[PDB]
């Protein structure tokens, strides 16, 4: 059973530095299953680097959710969105390279990140 | 410094203590701060939680009326006053801070415990 913290590793960590990327791995790292995400976040980052944000500034989900944090510094990402005729199963992403703020849920101790929230 | 430091605690009769907790080192806000405790023999749970900004303030239900919780204003501090004690509240009690509400799991760092014994 794939834990919460290996799916965020799954779904957003792909350390290698960097407007087909998303589409390709979208795909490839099997994220398209059920249903097109909407929008899906790719950090250009050691995974260390990515868990020590659960120790950097503590700020709101955009939920409302408590438990985020914010990278202190901004990190190199890769942002998808669904563009064009996105449609499940056939799911199609809009690539946008950039250097921006991560903000990540984390939970259980070792206190690691489960959950994208955004990149600001 | 950055990590949070408990202290009060210890034998107490049906009754009072304070328990405070610091984390003067952290340089922002952590959002939620509160209290849980491990009872011998029970899961840990979270017994009162509160927000920095006004978000909310929240108790067990099996200390509502009986603690109460309080936070300095822009400082990383939390306090649990503990009135109308019963032998239940025997515990290990847990500052904690940069979770979400009483939900153990969200919360990463932690206080280093502090025991109290309520007896007879």
């Amino acid at each position: 059973k794939e834990t919460a913290a290996a799916k965020f590793e799954r779904q957003h960590m792909d350390s290698s530095t960097s407007s087909n990327y998303c589409n390709q791995m979208m795909k490839s790292r099997n994220l398209t299953k059920d249903r097109c995400k909407p929008v899906n976040t790719f950090v250009h980052e050691s995974l260390a680097d990515v868990q020590a944000v659960c120790s950097q500034k503590n700020v709101a989900c955009k939920n409302g959710q408590t438990n985020c944090y914010q990278s202190y510094s901004t990190m190199s990402i890769t942002d998808c969105r669904e563009t064009g005729s996105s449609k499940y199963p056939n799911c199609a992403y809009k690539t946008t390279q950039a250097n921006k703020h991560i903000i990540v849920a984390c939970e259980g101790n070792p206190y690691v990140p489960v959950h994208f929230d955004a990149s600001v | 410094q950055v990590q949070l430091v408990e202290s009060g605690g210890g034998l107490v009769q049906a009754g009072s203590l304070r328990l405070s907790c610091a984390a003067s080192g952290y340089p922002h806000p952590y959002l939620h701060m509160g209290w849980f405790r491990q009872a011998p023999g029970k899961e840990r749970e979270g017994v009162a939680a509160m927000d920095s900004g006004g978000g909310g303030t929240l108790y067990a239900d099996s200390v509502k009326g009986r603690f109460t919780i309080s936070r300095d204003k822009g400082k990383n501090t939390v306090y649990l006053q503990m009135d109308s004690l019963k032998p239940e509240d025997t515990a290990t009690y847990y500052c904690a801070a940069g979770g979400y509400q009483l939900r153990d799991r969200t919360y990463g760092h932690w206080g280093q415990g502090t025991q109290v014994t309520v007896s007879s």
